Formats: structure tokens, sequence, C-alpha cells
């Protein structure tokens, strides 16, 4: 009987039936009903009856485990008194020889903190004062603290009966076996006597003497559970720059995070963290101690670096121990992140010298290239060796794998004027092989900014210019670029004036120059021919041209706060991005109340007939996430009875299967067919059952991406700020504006809120309010804002639309 | 009595260096156990041979691996045991950083604070001292 709540008329007929087993099986199935919470009192005379002086133990066992867990409740065959049917026949059970029945009957006795078998728990102690196991001092010194709990804090409970009454745990200390249940509130003389005890342990016994009692003087003594405090003990004598190499907590540690690389990835960030104190710049953390590992001898053997190879990473071990791998190369060993990076980037990066490192698809190509040359930027030292590199990514001799190289390379001279003069001629050579725009692009940058220097470039363009691949963006590219440095110093058969030519024909006019340009209409429709064109006012010469533009970086250009930079390692950087952070008539009237905090539905419940309304009975439901904190409870509801009923409110609940409108309320009464009516007290909205929650803007920007929020409305009201009324309004419809997603400036500035709940409807809810207060001489509508709204399958949405307007309710009975 | 265990052990001088159970190579002055450097697998000591300007190391392997001994780090904290702290001063110039505030606390630990304070490169240590 698994749990069948009604079986309670065969339980009886089972109880007894002249066969022991039956008997055994119905008690039995009693308990696993009340145990899972189901009817039990219709049974107790027959229950009671077969099995009260008995020394056999099943039956009596079985009655034993039904005192402690509803002895109280049921009454048919027990009734109150002081010796009830729980404890009468129980004192043979006690004092029977078998130290299991009495001892049983002990334990359940004065576990109870009942008041109607306190006098029969307290001589219970005399079934366990002698001890036949271990399990018996245990037993006993547990019972007399459980009778001490139970009203007896005084003389009834702390002497002896004859061996405990609260003297087991003084008792156990000197005795073969230990348990203290002396945790709190017991003699002082057995706390001082499990000290003396701490060395003459019983194990289990020490994990008791010990929870009261910490602190030793010291290595040990002996034992699990002295050794568990002691990890703890020794935390305390050197707390300073954490454990830094953990004591005896690795043991638990490690199943903390049994699913299976998470606990690798930790441990090597201990281990990093472990190896020194570096100087703890951007990604240069490592705490712990500066020397417990060092770092860096020359004449130490196979040297600390071998570690620290495995934490640069391409994947070498599995990614999440990568993640943590490759910012723990950064940490340990940089100038603050730069160096090591530009050392891993190299590795990472894409080359002619290995091709396990160098990949056909572009886009992972070109961001590593970014990558690379990101440290540069950030940091001199690195611009030395960034360049050589990238003339091996070069090397490859792929039409995209050149291009991608050119692509980044291009900006590094940006940044780094007549610095990169060198690169120039490398960068030419693939530019020829040509299928793609990125190629084209890059190669007409450097070639272009860099001509002083070379001379060639009639000749490497030409290829190119009367060649094919892709070539939209190639026009942008090549417009703003191809004349630069120096007005006459180069020439193969078209010094730089035939480039200044070409640069113009490409970018929208027309020249016989490099044998023509590929296209010349231009790459996405803003950009066009004419800045440009109008420029070169001195021919491709450092002055106020594209060579300047060139030759300059475009706003601040330091670090890798991403101005021509990308932030470390692509790879490291996916799944950081990745990691969204996220945080019978009947009248009613009735107003909501509110007296020191307490949230109530005043409600006042009105007969205005002559007729007979008796049987009357008033209960608020619940309905979904509405609920009841306590339903008025008066019996009210009489031949001219006014009565003012007070049911408590609750907005947050679990949803139930009864109706899910306003607020049901129900009053009872006299009438057989509508004996139970509904019957309204003033609004509560469908809205309540939303649940709030909140966003930051990588969630909410993630959201937007993961389903549309192209449905709009203008909602009224929305004249004011984000703050106002419809922070207040949104939060009634359980949502919350958080992060922005503005822009402002002398002409943008529209209030942007970024929201966000997830919803008891199996959708999430997400809106932006953009208020369109004017920061222009046209606005929008004026003041007013539109509301871009969401919610999953945006059926949320439209709540978010229009409670943002106006809410407001009020009464003055 | 020495703190880290000797697996296998080897005299330089009267000094005392010692492979321990930990990895841990350890020398033993003055009755103090101070590590020369740490190993990270397990080794033992063939010998000293003066030629190849090293220890010599095996694992367990018939064949060689190299630590040279750290010398001037023996030599610093020798002469702090002997109580020529001074002395051990004059090597200082050839500790580098964090190892100046090591054998810092180790002429502290022996006693003068403030001679560790000149040699420890570190300023909190110095601050402190």
């Amino acid at each position: 009987m698994d749990s069948e709540p009604p079986s309670e008329i065969s339980l009886k007929n089972d109880l007894e039936k002249g066969d022991v087993k039956s008997k055994t099986e119905a008690l039995k199935k009693v308990i696993i009903m009340i145990l899972n919470g189901e009817k039990l009192p219709g049974l107790l005379m027959t229950i009671i009856r077969f099995v009260l002086p008995l020394q056999d133990h099943t039956i009596k066992k079985l009655l034993l485990v039904f005192w402690e867990i509803v002895p109280k409740t049921t009454p048919d065959g027990r009734l109150l008194h002081e010796m009830i049917l729980v404890c009468d026949a129980y004192r043979k059970d006690l004092q029977h020889p078998n130290e299991f029945i009495r001892g049983s009957t002990l334990r359940f006795l004065c576990k109870l903190k009942e008041a109607e078998l306190l006098e029969p728990l307290m001589p219970a102690i005399r079934a366990c004062l002698e001890h036949r196991h271990s399990y018996v001092r245990r037993n006993a010194v547990l019972a007399i603290y459980t009778i001490y709990r139970n009203f007896e804090h005084l003389i009834p409970d702390a002497p002896e009966l004859i061996h405990d009454f609260l003297v087991n745990e003084k008792d156990a200390s000197c005795k073969r076996n230990a348990f203290m249940m002396l945790i709190h509130a017991d003699q002082d003389r057995a706390l001082d006597y499990l000290s003396t005890c701490i060395d003459q342990v019983q194990t289990f016994g020490d994990i008791l003497q010990l929870v009261i009692v910490e602190l030793i003087y010291k290595v040990c003594h002996a034992n699990p559970s002295e050794r568990a405090r002691f990890i703890r003990c020794i935390y305390n004598l050197l707390q300073s720059s954490s454990p830094a190499v953990k004591y005896e907590a690795a043991g638990t540690l490690v199943t903390l995070s049994s699913a299976p690389t998470a606990i690798k990835a930790a441990a090597q960030c201990y281990i990093d963290l472990i190896i020194k104190e570096s100087d703890n710049n951007v990604k240069l953390i490592v705490l712990d101690r500066l020397v417990e590992l060092k770092e860096h001898p020359a004449h130490e053997r196979v040297l600390q670096d071998l570690v620290m190879d495995i934490l640069r990473v391409l994947s070498t071990p599995d990614l999440e121990v990568r993640k943590k791998t490759l910012q723990l190369a950064l940490d340990l060993v940089s100038s603050r992140n730069v160096e090591e990076l530009v050392i891993v980037l190299k590795k990472e990066v894409i080359k002619t010298n290995n091709v396990s490192e160098h990949e056909d698809t572009d886009k992972y190509r070109q961001l590593l290239v970014r990558t690379l040359h990101s440290c540069s930027v950030r940091f001199p030292d690195m611009a030395a060796n960034v360049i050589p590199v990238l003339m091996e990514f070069l090397s490859d001799s792929n039409e995209a794998a050149a291009a991608d190289v050119l692509e980044f390379v291009r900006e590094a001279i940006q940044r780094f004027d007549n610095l990169r003069m060198l690169i120039v001629e490398k960068m030419l050579e693939v530019f020829h092989a040509i299928k793609s725009v990125k190629i084209y692009r890059g190669a007409l940058w450097i070639l272009g900014e860099y001509c002083s220097t070379k001379e060639d470039i009639q000749s490497v363009m030409t290829e190119v210019r009367r060649s094919l691949g892709e070539i939209p963006i190639v026009e942008s590219e090549i417009k703003k670029e191809a004349g630069e440095l120096k007005p006459e110093e180069e020439i193969t058969v078209g010094p730089v004036q035939k480039l200044v030519t070409e640069m113009g024909t490409y970018a929208t006019q027309s020249a016989l120059s490099s044998s023509r340009p590929t296209k010349k209409e231009e790459d996405r429709p803003p950009l066009r021919g004419f800045l440009l064109d109008g420029d070169f006012f001195v021919a491709a010469s450092l002055a106020t041209t594209l060579t300047k533009i060139a030759l300059r970086y475009v706003a601040l250009v330091q670090e890798k706060k991403k101005q021509n930079s990308f932030v470390a390692e692509a790879m490291l950087l996916m799944a950081t991005i990745l990691h969204l952070g996220k945080s019978d008539p009947v009248y009613a009237e009735a107003y909501v109340h509110v007296n020191q905090y307490d949230i109530v539905l005043d409600v006042l419940v009105v007969n205005q007939t002559s007729d007979t309304l008796q049987n009357c009975t008033l209960e608020l439901a619940t309905l979904g996430d509405l609920k009841l904190v306590e339903k008025p409870s008066p019996l009210t509801l009489a031949p001219h009875d006014f009565a003012n009923i007070k049911a408590n409110v609750k907005v947050a609940s679990t949803e139930n299967g009864i109706i899910f409108g306003n607020i049901v309320y129900d009053v009872s009464g006299a009438a057989s067919d509508r004996n139970c009516v509904v019957l309204s007290d003033i609004h509560i909205d469908i809205m309540d059952y939303i649940q709030p929650a909140t966003c930051t803007d990588a969630e909410f920007r993630q959201m937007w991406a993961e389903f549309e929020w192209e449905n709009k409305v203008t909602v009224n009201t929305n004249m004011t700020d984000l703050n106002d009324y419809l922070q207040h309004i949104l939060k009634s419809t359980n949502m919350k504006c958080l992060t922005p997603e503005k822009a402002l400036s002398g002409y943008c500035g529209f209030m942007a809120a970024n929201l966000y709940a997830r919803s008891i409807f199996g959708e999430d809810a997400l809106a932006n309010v953009s208020i369109e207060k004017p920061v222009h001489q046209g606005p929008d509508a004026a003041v007013t804002g539109h509301i871009r709204i969401r919610a999953k399958s945006q059926g949320m949405a439209l709540s978010l639309g229009d409670k943002i307007n106006l809410s407001q309710k009020k009464t003055s009975l | 009595e020495i703190q880290e265990i000797v697996k296998t052990g080897l005299w330089v001088g009267d000094c005392f260096i010692y492979t321990s159970s930990v990895n841990r190579l350890n020398y033993y002055v003055g009755g103090e156990i101070v590590t020369i450097a740490h190993l990270d697998r397990t080794m033992y000591l063939l010998g000293y041979i003066p030629k190849d300007n090293r220890l010599y190391l095996g694992d367990k392997e018939l064949n060689i691996v190299s630590y040279s001994l750290l010398v001037s780090v023996l030599e610093y904290q020798t002469a702090v045991m002997r109580r020529d702290f001074s002395m051990a001063d004059k090597v200082l110039p050839t500790i580098p950083k964090e190892q100046r505030t090591r054998v810092a606390h180790f002429l502290e630990k022996q006693g003068f604070k403030q001679q560790a304070l000149t040699v420890s490169t570190d300023p909190e240590h110095r601050f402190e001292l």
C-alpha cells in the first residue's frame, strides 16, 4: 500500500484476524498511509488491543513506531490520560529481559515532547540504564537529553535515575563507547568529562564530543572526526592569502564537481595561483604566496615552465579546461596579458609553419590575425614581434589566407605609422591569386599606404585589377587607400601619380591605369567615391590627404579595450561573450487596507435579505498564483447581518486547478444547489501571475536575437522618463526597468530601458521602453513613448504594451 | 632534527643537500632545513661531478639529468646560520628580487631584522622589519 488514502475499513478487518502476520501487515499499512499523510484514527481500538503487554517484539515495535509520528492525533482507542495506551503496559515493555523491546520503548517514549506522557518517559530511562550494546548506552544519553528537552530543564531530569537521568553523557566519556547528547544546556561536569574523553575516544562518539567542544592544542590525537575539525583549526593559524596550498580540504573538494572536466579546470586554477603572486595587472591575476614554487631559476631542473606550457592551449586539453588554461597562462606570466598573449597567439594564428593552426575558414583566421596584432597596439614591444609573424601568416598563399592577414595588418599600420614600411613587399606577393574581396581590400591598403617604401605598384596591383574574384567592399577600401605617401617615389610602369589616377578610378571615376580596375561602383550605399575624389589635395602625400588618414588612427587606440584591439586570444573570448552573467444571495463590499504592514482585503458581507442564509461560511480561494494567507473566518451572512470579515492576501503561489480570473471569494449559506456561491470583491489582474526577473544588457541582447520584438505600440503617458509612471506600472505587470539600449547626445537621447521578466505563463517577457522626449527639432510625436515589446511567443508582450499607460484604483466606503 | 624527510642525500661540504619525499631538494644548514630547489618528479642524487658543474640526478632511468647547485643561495643562508649576517649580505647583489626577501627572511629567523631590511627587495618586508 504505496499510498492509498481510502482503505481504513479493510485495515480494521486485517488488524485482528487471529493471524499475527495479518495484524503486523495491517499496522504496517497504517504507518505507510500516515507517513505519506492519510487517514488513520478509525482503527485505533483494534490496533491497540492485540499488542499491548507482550514481549513479542515485532508487533510491539510496530506499535512503538506509530507512537512518534501521530500519537497525539489518534484518540478512538487511546483517548487522553497520563498512562495512555501508548504507555501503561509498555512499562512491561520497558521492563522485559529482551533489550530490544525495552530499548525501542525507551527510545520512542522519551522522544516525544508530549506532556501526556511526561511521567511515563521519565523512569523509561530504566530500559537502557543497563547497556547491552553501544546502541543501548547511546540510546540512553539521547533519551535523557530528550527528557530534558521535554519540560524537565530543572530537577525531573538532571541527576541519575539509578545510573542516568542526564548522566549517561558523563558516563559515556569514560565508557568504551561515546556519544554526547549534551550539545546544549546540560551538565557542566559532562562537558568537562568530554574533554578528558578527547584522549580516550570512540570515533562516532568523538564527532558527538567534538560538535560540542572543538580546538585542540595538539596536532591531532587520531580518527576522521578530530581530523575534520583540525583543517578548520589550521586555517585559523594561517588565514593569510587564502589557504594557498589546500589542507585537508582537498578530499571533499574533488566530489564537489564530479561532472568531470570542471574539477581539472578548477585544479589548474589553484595550481597556477600557487606558482607565484605576480604583479596582478589585467589578466596577470595570480594570488596566493609569492614564493612557494617560485618562478624561473636557470639552474632549476627540469624547471617550472614545463607546467606553465600546459596552460598555453589551443585546446590541448578539453574546452572547459582550455578556457581556464588560456587565462591561466596569461595570469602567471605576462607584462599584463599582452606578452604571454602574443606567444600564445603566435601558436594559434594562421601560418605556413604548421597546418594545425591554419584553417581555410576566413573569419576565424582573420580574428586570429587581429588578436595577435592587438598585442602590439597594447604594448610596443609586440609591434616588432607581430609584423614578421604576420608576413609568415601571409605565406600560406591561398587567396583567403593572404586576405585575412592583409586586413588586420593594414589597421596596425594606421596605429603604427611608417614603422611597418618593411612589410609592404611581403604583402603584395599573395594578391594575385585571388577569389575574394578581403585580399584585394587589404593588399590595396598596404601597398597603397606604403608607396614611398616600394616602387613595384603598377605591376602588383595590375594583375589583380584585371583579375576577378568578389569585389564589393574592395572599392571602399581601395578608394580611401591607393595613392598615399610621398608624391613620386614609385615607378614600375606607373609611378605614385598613376596610382592616384587609379585610386580615383577604382573609387568611382574612369581612367586607363593598372589595365583598369576590377569594379568602380562602391560597397554599401552610404560610402560612395566622392569624399576621396575631392581629396588627394596634395597627390598621395603626407599632408592633409588619404596619407594623413592612413598614417593616423581613428580616435584613441591603446590597450585591449577593443580600440584597434580584440581583447585577448580569440578562441578564449567566444566563451567569455557567451557568459551572459544573468542575475444563496450574498452582498459584498470591499477595499484593501494595510495596517502595520499587514496586507488584507477587507470585505464586508451583507445580507440585505430577510431570508435565511444560515449555514454561512466564508472562504477566500487560491486561484493560481493568487493565494489566501488566511480566509475570512466568521460564520456571518445571517438574516440582516452586516459584518466586517478580513481576508488576508498573497500574490505569489503555484497554480491551482480552479479558475484563473480576478479574485474568487466564496460565501456559503443555505441552499442545496448553490450551497457555494462565488461573488466578487474588487479587481485583481491576470498580470499578477507573471513573475519578475531581470536582465543585464548581455541577456537582453541575447534574448533580442533569440526571438523577435518587432511588435511595438506607442503608449500614451510615457511622456515621462523610465523612472516615474512607467517603472511603477511595469512593476505591477511584474516587470522591471533595467539596463539601457541608448546612444544619447544632442540629437539622440530617447530614454531606453531593457526589461525582463520570466512569466509563469511558459514565456519570459521583455521590452524596450523608448521615450520620445524631444532632443530634436522634429520629434517622433513629441512626448510619449513607443514601447517595443515581446515575450517568448508575445502573449505577454501585449501586457507590457498597455500596462505602462496608466493604472490606479481607490474607493472610500 | 630536520623537518623534511631525507629520501636520499649527499654531503656538499658540511652542508647536507638531500632529496625529500616531497620532491624537494633541501639543504641542511644549522639544523635548519632550507629548500634549495624543487624537484618536479622523483629524483635521486647520483653524485656531484665538479667537471660538469653539476649534481647528477637520475629518475627511474639509468640516464642523466642535471641540477647545478644554487651556491649563491646556499652560501647566503650558510653564512646566516653561522651568524655571519654581513657576510651573507655580500652575496646579496647576486640573489634576485623575491630571493632577496626570502634570504632576508632566513637572516631574520636567525636574527637581525635590519640587515634583513637592507637585502629585502620587497618594500613590505622592509616596512615590517
